[PDB]
């Protein structure tokens, strides 16, 4: 889920100042007239529509981005394992871990085994996967870079570290209203909100 | 302690020192993440992690905590505070709503956000229980000795102060706190910067029409949406974030065990839930013929169990599995 | 155990700039911060700002943005205080201080600045021995006359320093234009004149030094 | 913009309990005030004793105690001493600044009265070849710190030429001072009986010299 990390607004009391486009994942900025900004004296700007307020707010990776997050896969077939338990014969015992693909031994005991390719090549996984802590779902996730907002994947980071992303969040700032500082964001919740 | 709009601050919005931003009822054990504005902690110097140090006036006031309340729906519980940032166990609520006690008055601040607390598990409890097995939630520390994370934290930009925008006797009359940068003029023509011990007007005379501002930058600012910015410049003040979430395991969720009964190929289960549970299976068939239902009115249901077997989720309580020849 | 001691006094005409140092002693430099205050001549105890020794960012007082400049030979535990284009009225001493215990702890010695316009005259040092006749008690009194100097400050020793119980060092008076200082030594009368007694005079500012052995009248 | 008020002097008695009290202007004072008491005793000479309204710094005896009484900051002595005796400041603080009192002088009874030690010095040889002559009066160890200097030139009062510096304390808490009179080569030579007259509590000591 996003974090709306709002930077705090410009106000310039007599005259505009133009935003521009910082490259912030999704900088939503749109300068605003027509305030009065009450900020603890009353307004403070000495004009009355000259007042400028230039909102900005980028979408950012929240805290929990590291911790708690979905995680998408493009899933191929791979090669399966086991911890093969033989007690065998008189040896009474070994407990290998070992491969399938149809040439591979595991000398661990005194026996050599070989086993597999299996013919049941039913990969449970799908070809695309979300990921979610212990939770898997075979979900056809949109893909990096595309997701519609407030569906899933409205938020797609490569990775944790990566700075760069992809912030699909409709994230729509509206005028402060009535002369006073805050900033409207109005924006999806996370399709990570929803898909918990 | 940064002061910034509170939007419902007991009547209308006020402009609280405790204006609440960056609400995360996000996690798990009935806990919130919050950011006052206002930096309890130690003093203004160096002491005792339980004083409250809020802002009134331009000035702090680093007292003590006595009669902090943040709440909800229902009176929440903190569980420790640290810079800006406070953790507290709520309940769920339509809003949070925060605040303290000074002595002379309630002055609170409070706000609206979506909050619920689901336990990780099947069970969709409303609050935590004594007992039941523990399993890996999404959970904020207790502690301060804390990085994994940090915000930026840049300066203030200037406040108004109209306290300052006194009358010379027939003129405006600007003063400053400690020799700190005011920055000033009128809508007439007179100084027009103001970097200035107590200046007078010579020009305009009316308070109302001057600019009673406070570049007061040496100390640093959380970076709210209700600030307005440092125009001059990004200092510095990078600056961690104490309640990081963590992988705790919760004390959770457990679901009254079934009664199984038996038929031929069928489990009959008379179920008696005490929340609403969320039961699953899997016929381990590769015909998988799943189900799901979230089950809180007590009911007896139906399974048809196959030859090579089906398993049963009752809750969090451990995956069952079944021989049903 | 903790220590700040402080540079010594200054003399500067008006116009000028003084870097005036405290050193610190006994205490981790870095988690303990810097409180310069001013104790003007009449007026009593004013704070000037505060210096994160850790970060280095300096908080002025409103009445000390703008000439006044904190700063910090942090790697030698020193925090200084410069008074750029010194105004006459900045004349004063000057403080460092610790901010610790929600409050301050330390206090240093302070270093006193004098602005003033004048020229420099070195000091002239004369030895005060006493009257040519008898003087016969348990003990014995000499002094140190250090007279017409400027601008302060000058330094006064006896014996390098090794002779400093009994000692009263006169607080430096401005009389037409110059300042005149003075000190007296009390010794028992075994003493002198059998050993030597020595009265040291720096005056920094001329690069004097003068060393006066009290000779006896006779 | 803030102005700490205290009181401008109090005295006392050894053995006393006496309390200093610090104002606020702006309101009652509280504990996010961190009331800072602070002692200078004679010579520029600062310690720290409480902070934070009531830790007291280490070292500073336990006589000493801060607290808030009503709405202002106090610093109570139980059983002041003759040590005592200073001007203690008080600070409060002001969410980003401090703000100092004026501080109160305290007086504490004790330290039995001492006389002055006078030594009056003839004008040095080196000195009377420059065609200038200084007769130096040093005056040491006198409490009550308050004395009277007069000059005799010749059997005649002096009233010109001479210059006595302010009682400063010493540190044992006595005072001194000199006085200086300043003759020419010449009017040395020409009168013949120097005396300084030094005046302290009550008793009267005169210290001639005869060229």
């Amino acid at each position: 889920k996003y974090k709306t990390k709002v930077p705090s607004p410009v106000v310039k009391c007599c005259g505009a100042t133009q935003c521009t486009s910082k490259p912030h994942p999704d900088y939503q900025c749109q300068v605003f007239t027509g305030v009065y900004p009450f900020m603890w004296g009353g307004a403070y700007c000495f004009c009355d529509t000259e007042n400028t307020q230039m909102s900005e707010a980028y979408v950012e990776r929240s805290e929990e981005c590291s911790i708690d997050h979905a995680k998408a896969y493009k899933v191929h077939t791979g090669t399966v394992q086991a911890m093969v338990n033989i007690t065998y014969g008189s040896v009474s015992w070994r407990s290998a871990d070992v491969y399938v693909n149809g040439e591979t031994p595991a000398k661990i005991g005194d026996a050599k085994l070989i086993i597999g390719p299996l013919s049941s090549a039913w990969s449970p996984f799908d070809n695309k996967v979300v990921v979610y802590g212990h939770e898997v779902y075979n979900y056809d996730f949109p893909e990096y870079g595309t997701g519609k907002a407030g569906s899933f994947g409205d938020l797609q980071s490569r990775t944790s570290t990566s700075n760069d992303l992809y912030a699909n969040t409709n994230l729509k700032l509206q005028r402060p209203q009535a002369g006073i500082v805050h900033t409207p964001f109005t924006q999806a919740p996370s399709g990570f909100e929803r898909w918990k | 302690p940064y002061i910034a709009d509170c939007p419902n601050c007991g009547h209308s919005r006020c402009d609280s020192p405790i204006a609440i931003e960056e609400v995360r009822g996000d996690a798990h054990a009935g806990v919130i993440r919050i950011q006052t504005s206002a930096m309890f902690g130690l003093k203004t110097d160096g002491v005792d992690l339980a004083y409250m140090s809020f802002m009134n006036g331009k000035t702090q006031k680093s007292i003590k905590i006595d009669n902090l309340h943040v709440r909800t729906s229902a009176p929440c519980s903190l569980v420790s505070h640290h810079g800006y940032y406070i953790l507290a166990q709520c309940p769920p609520g339509d809003t949070v709503t925060v605040g303290f006690h000074d002595g002379p008055n309630r002055h609170t601040c409070t706000v609206a956000h979506k909050v619920e607390f689901r336990p990780v598990g099947r069970e969709k409890y409303r609050h935590p229980p004594e007992h039941g097995v523990e399993l890996p939630c999404n959970r904020y520390t207790h502690k301060r000795a804390d990085q994994g994370h940090y915000v930026e934290m840049h300066q203030p930009g200037l406040v108004a102060d109209h306290s300052l925008l006194s009358i010379h006797s027939a003129k405006v009359k600007i003063t400053v706190p400690s020799g700190a940068q005011v920055k000033y003029y009128c809508k007439c023509p007179d100084v027009r910067e103001g970097i200035t011990s107590s200046d007078h007007t010579t020009t305009c005379t009316d308070v109302k029409q001057c600019r009673a501002y406070l570049i007061d930058n040496k100390k640093w600012v959380y970076n709210s949406g209700r600030l307005p910015r440092g125009e001059g410049d990004t200092f510095k003040g990078k600056l961690h974030v104490p309640f990081v979430p963590v992988k705790a395991k919760c004390i959770a969720t457990l679901a009254p065990e079934p009664l199984v009964e038996h038929k031929h190929r069928t489990l009959i289960l008379h179920l008696h839930p005490d929340h609403p549970t969320l039961l699953t299976t899997r016929s381990l068939g590769s015909d998988a013929n799943p189900t799901r239902q979230w089950i809180e009115r007590p009911t007896t249901v139906n399974f048809t169990v196959t030859g090579e077997g089906l398993e049963y989720t009752w809750g969090n309580h451990p995956p069952k599995r079944v021989w049903a020849q | 155990q903790i220590q700040l001691v402080q540079s010594g006094r200054e003399v500067k005409n008006p116009g000028e700039t003084v870097k005036i140092s405290c050193k610190a002693s006994g205490y981790t430099f870095t988690e303990y911060p810097m409180l310069w205050v001013k104790q003007a001549p009449g007026k009593g105890f004013r704070w000037m700002g505060l210096i994160y020794t850790n970060t280095g960012e300096p908080t002025y007082a409103e009445e000390f943005k703008g000439r006044f400049v904190f700063s910090l030979e942090i790697s030698a535990s020193t925090a200084y205080l410069q008074i750029n284009n010194l105004t006459n009225e900045d004349t004063a001493t000057y403080f460092c201080v610790r901010d610790y215990f929600i409050s301050l702890d330390y206090w240093g010695q302070g270093t006193t600045l004098t602005v003033s316009s004048a020229k420099t005259t070195a000091p002239s040092v004369y030895p005060l021995a006493p009257v040519c006749g008898g003087t016969t008690g348990s003990s014995v009194t000499l002094g140190c006359l250090v007279k017409g100097y400027f601008p302060e400050p000058v330094t006064l020793t006896w014996n390098s320093g090794s002779l400093s119980s009994g000692v009263h060092t006169f607080p430096a008076l401005l009389q037409s234009g110059l300042y005149t200082l003075s000190s007296s030594v009390t010794v028992t009368s075994n003493t002198w004149p059998s050993q030597t007694i020595t009265c040291n005079v720096a005056h920094p500012a001329s690069s004097t030094k003068v060393d006066k052995k009290i000779e006896s009248r006779r | 913009q803030a102005v700490v008020t205290q009181e401008s002097a109090l005295t006392t008695s050894p053995g006393e309990t006496v309390t200093l009290t610090c104002r606020s202007n702006i309101g009652a004072v509280t504990s996010s005030n961190c009331a800072n008491w602070v002692q200078e005793k004679p010579d520029h000479f600062f310690t720290g004793l409480i902070g934070d309204t009531n830790n007291r710094r280490s070292g500073v005896p336990a006589r000493f105690s801060g607290s808030l009484i009503g709405d202002k900051a106090a610093l109570t002595i139980t059983g002041a001493q003759t040590e005592d005796e200073a001007i203690y400041f008080c600070a409060l603080w002001y969410n980003n600044l401090w703000v100092f009192g004026g501080g109160t002088k305290l007086t504490v009874l004790g330290q039995p009265k001492s006389s002055p030690s006078v030594t009056l010095f003839p004008p040095s040889s080196e000195e009377l070849e420059t065609n200038k002559a200084t007769l130096v009066c040093t005056i040491t160890d006198f409490y009550p710190g308050v004395v009277t200097v007069d000059w005799k030139v010749d059997g005649t009062p002096v009233t010109q030429g001479m210059e006595t510096t302010q009682p400063s304390k010493q540190s044992n808490n006595k005072y001194m001072a000199s006085s200086y009179l300043t003759l020419t080569a010449r009017a040395w030579e020409r009168h013949s009986s120097y005396s300084c007259q030094v005046t302290h509590e009550g008793h009267t000591v005169e210290k001639s010299l005869s060229r």
